């Protein structure tokens, strides 16, 4: 089901095995460094490994999480094979931890298994784009990911409303209910949650 | 600008613009700088503890095999075996050029091995405004085209931006942007500053440069030490010199 799907929930307690396998996982976790953050143990124990057999993981990291995210990434079964940085600009295309001012955000890229059928090499590891709203990830990464893995199943973790995208199941607590359309997924969700409450 | 790079060959960063008077600090740094010293040594084969005293800042630019992906390469196995912690002052800083591959991970292992923690990740973002249609061969493991290098900053113990935009050097040129030195010098971290694997082309006031490819040496441990004997021992690099 190409159209956008989402599941409002606590990712700590939702059973992600219902959701099946994905060619791309993306997460912008709330690291423990204005909202609820997960401690380092809660992050290591997330059930990333059931989500993929062969494919890619996109992991936003900031501050201390550049080291922890590398840890979670290895713990979950991935090798880091690239790192995207987003240079943040304004509408005039100029540039906008405590030692330097941070004019970028980092996204680790991890590989798992033997992903096959991917157009690696189509984009740069630099994104340039205007900072939309505070704590909003930039739309260009979805395009980058789409060119990498055209028409495949993808899932975002700790998404916010505006993160919903075709071919993407978004998970996140600031979402509205449970919008599911892929038949294999509405099936496993009804078998695992008959009364619909995590 | 990412659907544009895939179309026209211009990297997203080719379009960043502009890439008060903090000038007085520069004067203070320049008045404070020791004369340049330099020493040819093969660092593989050289006890680093002979480099004395202990350094306030270490800039570490080992020649990675990846720098010559077109034209003696050090491996992260070799780098990791250097005993940087033996020449670092108890409170001191390191800036390590990590490349864009395994080095972003193996470089953090090194930082921790030597007793630092990373507090800054500085990115050298390389534009291709003079050769858009020159897409590079990729690392086997690479998903994306790599258009940047990282320089990790580490502290042990107790103004600027974390980006450097310049044009990609001509293949086979390995120089790092000289702006790394400005970022470093603007931090005011101490006057004992060491560049390992520097070259003749990187020699610079206020710095001791050690490297196998230097053509001349003027290193003298005693002469070097005299620059920091009292009342010059604890200057930041950015202050009035002591009368
Ligand atoms: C208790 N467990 C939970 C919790 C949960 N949510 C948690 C709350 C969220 C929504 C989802 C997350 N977030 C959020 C804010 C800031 C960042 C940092 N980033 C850096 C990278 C970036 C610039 C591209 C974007 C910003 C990253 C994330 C929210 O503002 N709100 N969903 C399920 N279970
Ligand atoms: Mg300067």
């Amino acid at each position: 089901l190409f159209p956008p799907q989402w599941i409002c929930c606590d990712i700590r307690y939702l059973d992600v095995s219902i959701l099946g396998k994905f060619a791309v996982v993306m997460a912008d976790p709330p690291w423990d460094i204005p909202y609820g953050t997960l401690t380092d143990d809660e992050m290591r124990r997330l059930n990333i490994p059931v989500l993929q057999d062969d494919g890619f993981l996109f992991l936003w990291v900031t501050g201390r999480a550049m080291e922890l995210g590398r840890e979670c990434l290895n713990l979950w079964g991935y090798e880091r094979v690239d790192e995207i940085i987003w240079v943040k600009t304004n509408q005039l295309q100029r540039i906008i931890g405590h030692w330097l001012n941070h004019g970028k955000e980092h996204c680790l890229v991890g590989v798992k298994g033997n992903p096959q059928g991917f157009n690696q090499g189509l984009d740069c590891d630099v994104i340039v784009a205007e900072v939309r709203s505070t704590s909003h990830k930039p739309d260009e990464i979805y395009g980058m990911i789409e060119r990498l893995s055209p028409g495949t199943r993808k899932i975002e973790l700790f998404g916010r409303p505006h993160n919903v995208q075709p071919n993407w199941i978004t998970l996140g607590n600031q979402l509205d209910g449970i919008h599911l359309l892929d038949p294999d997924v509405v099936a496993r969700f009804k078998q695992r949650y008959p009364d619909g409450i995590i | 600008y990412c659907q544009h790079f895939v179309d026209t060959g211009h990297r997203p960063q080719n379009f960043i613009r502009d890439v008060e008077l903090i000038r007085l600090k520069d004067e203070l740094i320049a008045k404070s700088n020791t004369p340049p010293m330099y020493l040819q040594a093969d660092i593989e084969a050289f006890d680093i503890r002979e480099l004395t005293p202990k350094f306030d800042v270490i800039l570490l630019e080992p020649p990675l095999e990846e720098y010559y992906r077109e034209t003696k390469c050090w491996t992260w196995d070799d780098i990791m075996k250097l005993e940087i912690d033996e020449i670092a002052a108890p409170r001191s800083f390191i800036f390590l050029w990590c490349g864009s591959g395994e080095g972003l991970d193996l470089g953090r292992v090194c930082l921790r091995k030597w007793g630092y923690r990373r507090c800054e990740d500085i990115c050298w973002i390389k534009t291709n405004k003079n050769n858009p249609g020159k897409t590079k061969t990729l690392d086997p493991k690479a998903v994306f085209q790599r258009t940047k290098e990282h320089c990790l900053m580490g502290i042990k113990g107790t103004v600027d931006i974390d980006l450097i935009i310049t044009e990609e050097p001509e293949i086979g040129n390995i120089e790092k942007p000289v702006e790394i030195f400005h970022i470093i010098e603007h931090f005011c971290l101490g006057r004992r500053r060491l560049h390992l694997f520097g070259r003749d082309s990187t020699i610079r006031p206020g710095w001791l440069t050690v490297g196998p490819t230097l053509t001349n040496s003027n290193y003298n441990a005693e002469t070097y030490a005299s620059y920091f004997s009292a009342p010059n021992s604890y200057l930041t690099g950015c202050t009035e010199e002591i009368e």
